[PDB]
């Protein structure tokens, strides 16, 4: 019983921190395919595309890895958990 | 509280006058326009901003332009024309156009003024949220040029959305409201509205005597626009990719894509700067795409286009009968007045006269028009 | 140019500190029942029926939980490291 | 319209409905809010947010306002309990105020300023559960409370922007929720025994025709279930010397931790004749393990016990009755749960039978709240 109940209060903090870092992962993959050469699998920030094709050459290649590193810092904790 | 509503081609805009300031209200995003685009999904209904941001994804489920179809027969030449660069599909409902599209897995058809309805409703909702209240009154603007049925079927699309449309008023007269031109002393004043967009170009010659509006003449080209720019500018590009690493990317849909944002992106910067530079990352078989533009080069490459904006100035004088040195005020309306090279030759042809444009030309008509819902609410 | 950067890494870091203010949130959580397990002078605040509810657990359990609320700490710690 | 409890530690706030009454439940799903108020550096605090920021945060976190609220500053019991909260409280025009950093700001406030912040919270508790918005109350007060600190607790309700109804006596609420005024017969007798967390009080009360009177009042204001929790604390850190050659009474976080671990026991000895205490690295590491039984903590605890039946024959004579004049005896308070308690009561008054089907946490609440419903 109380266990169980100690166990339930704990993966109720995990639980919301989850889907949290669900909400971070969508909001990053809009702006991560708007810098990618694939056709957009979802959803892209129409507005950050403008912004980033504006940047200098090297900038807009830091910007997509920086947003390919967090995508995967985002994976890993997500996995971790 | 009274608000007016710019239903445009391709975005719309709202605002509201209170306190003696007019205000144009963002939506969700912080953007002070929003793109008159209407989605359909598997699960939901977009409409503005996230609607545009899905379109790659959704593209034959993704409606926009519908305002090009109000009080269109399906088979009149402009709709089948513009058929062919829609990517959603159109039908024919006993004469009347009705586009048609997959939601919730069904298929579904609308007319055109009932996807305006929704762009209303977006608006509407976009103004709450702003101002905390509801919002109910609004005045609507629609082109100069609409007979009565268009004219009713978008005030039914403003009814339907929860408006009550105090007045339908024409984008020109509602641009000239914004400046004040209709408070000002004196005999009759003859205004020229120049309304260039990313789609469009009308030219309206209205007359003011005492507060009251007269549209003297109309001319302009449906199909003339910013977007027309930017894609002497796209052609332009792919021709000197191609010259350069002789590799053609007209059939990757997505580098056409990113190579058009970069050249809007690109034209925007030449309306402030002499030069600009457009670079793409890994653009095609991740080959870097980096190159540069002067401003003179972006007129050149437009030169035919830019100079014919002055044909409909010229065609609506005539109809007016009016000579051009009768034009009181000139006003510019439209993203696309903002580029230097159209500003000098309309100046020019108006022997140096100073334009009106202090005004965002992409928010004067929603200003104009907050402006006189104020007034008449 | 160096203006597209600035607004780019903007709207970045914008989605970045949310998930980080998020990411916050779950440690003072966490924190508040680690603490409740601790023998330790609280650094800040205590659950308190969640003391009584692990001090109702078997030793062994009171261990256990206490075990998986320092790894839980130190995995979302790892990932504010990485991910800035 | 509610009726709240206003407790010196926690507080109660019920709702008459369906022809029954219920007792609601905070954001928490706990049925009883304790009263206390915290300043920090950013926010304030009310209810168990206070509660757990108690060690971190001890000089600005407020109780026992119940003690100070209609008082001077200068009344012997003020002075008294001041020496023993962790909180400073200030002279103003011979009124006492609590004072305490808030946002960086040196603030004081009055004993009903703090106490309207619990009742506020008591009104928004009420009101998520109703949905509607809640303003009509009827709140409690001890019997021997006077015209002063009646009126400083109804201008706390006030000033929650609550619309009090009634000031009614904590025992005559217990009597309502009994429906002991609702009956046959004539005048009645009624003895409220109410033993709390740090208070204990006896009431004597006549209800005749449906009209309460009461005949006197006794008790002890710093006896409560806390006090059988320091002989239990006291005896494991004793045991603990012994045992493990070491002392714990100086390190706040053991102790603490043990005090938790001595209430579940006590809970437990009250449905079962023994318990057993565990608590992961107690001091330096060391695991404490250990049981108790009744009888053990019934010997711990004796004179505290026996010495409830003081008040009682107190309150007896002071009312001139015989305790076989009793007609009814009620229990109210979480520690009238002690087995031992009630055999002792039982056993004075010759085998009675008690009144105490109804949560002894919230009969108060319960009765108010059947109050409310008949002033609404
Ligand atoms: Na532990
Ligand atoms: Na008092
Ligand atoms: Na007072
Ligand atoms: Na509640």
């Amino acid at each position: 019983e109380s266990l169980k109940h100690a166990t339930r209060i704990i993966d109720e903090v995990v639980s919301k921190f989850l889907d949290d870092l669900g909400n971070a992962k969508s909001h990053l993959m809009s702006l991560y395919s708007a810098c990618s050469s694939e056709v957009p699998p979802g959803p892209v920030d129409q507005k950050f595309q403008s912004i980033v094709i504006g940047c200098a050459l090297e900038d807009q290649k830091k910007i997509k890895r920086r947003l390919e590193t967090l995508l995967r810092n985002i994976d890993n904790s997500d996995k971790a958990i | 509280p009274a608000v007016g509503i710019d239903l445009g081609t391709t975005y719309s805009c709202v605002g509201v006058f209170q306190h003696g300031k007019v205000e144009i209200i963002a939506n969700d995003q912080g953007n002070r326009t929003t793109p008159s685009y209407v989605a359909f999904t598997d699960t939901e209904r977009l409409i503005g901003d996230a609607a545009k941001n899905q379109v790659a994804m959704n593209p034959t489920n993704t409606v926009f332009d519908a305002k090009r179809l109000i009080g269109r027969r399906f088979d009149d030449a402009v709709v089948q024309s513009d058929m062919k660069h829609w990517p959603f599909m159109v039908v024919n409902d006993a004469g009347r156009p009705k586009v048609q599209v997959e939601y919730k897995g069904e298929t579904k058809s609308f007319y055109p003024e009932e996807v305006s309805s929704m762009v209303l409703t977006k608006m509407k909702e976009i103004a709450e949220a702003y101002l905390g209240k509801t919002v109910t009154n609004a005045v609507v603007t629609v082109p100069a040029y609409f007979n009565d049925s268009q004219r009713q079927a978008t005030k039914d699309a403003g009814t339907i959305a929860g408006l009550n449309v105090l007045r339908i008023i024409n984008e020109p007269t509602a641009a000239a409201i914004a400046y004040g031109l209709d408070k000002k002393v004196g005999a009759e004043r003859n205004v020229l509205i120049f309304d260039l967009g990313g789609g469009t170009f009308d030219v309206s010659i209205l007359t003011i005597e005492d507060g009251i509006f007269e549209v003297k003449s109309t001319a302009g080209d449906t199909h003339l626009g910013g977007e027309d720019f930017d894609n002497r500018m796209v052609n332009h590009f792919i021709a000197e990719f191609k010259r350069k690493h002789k590799k053609d990317i007209s059939e990757n849909k997505r580098a056409v894509r990113r190579l058009r944002t970069a050249c809007e992106r690109a034209k925007r910067t030449l309306s402030s700067s002499t030069q600009a530079s457009i670079e793409i990352d890994s653009l095609y078989e991740g080959i870097d795409f980096y190159t540069s533009i002067t401003r003179a080069r972006f007129e050149e490459l437009n030169a035919d286009l830019f100079r014919g904006t002055l044909d409909p100035v010229e065609k609506a004088l005539r109809d007016a009968k009016l000579d051009k040195s009768q034009i009181h005020d000139i006003v510019l309306v439209g993203g696309s007045t903002r580029i230097p090279k159209i500003q000098k030759l309309l100046q020019d042809f108006f022997n140096g006269k100073e334009l009106n444009k202090s005004i965002n030309p992409d928010e004067a008509v929603a200003y104009g028009a907050a402006v006189q819902a104020a007034i008449l609410s």
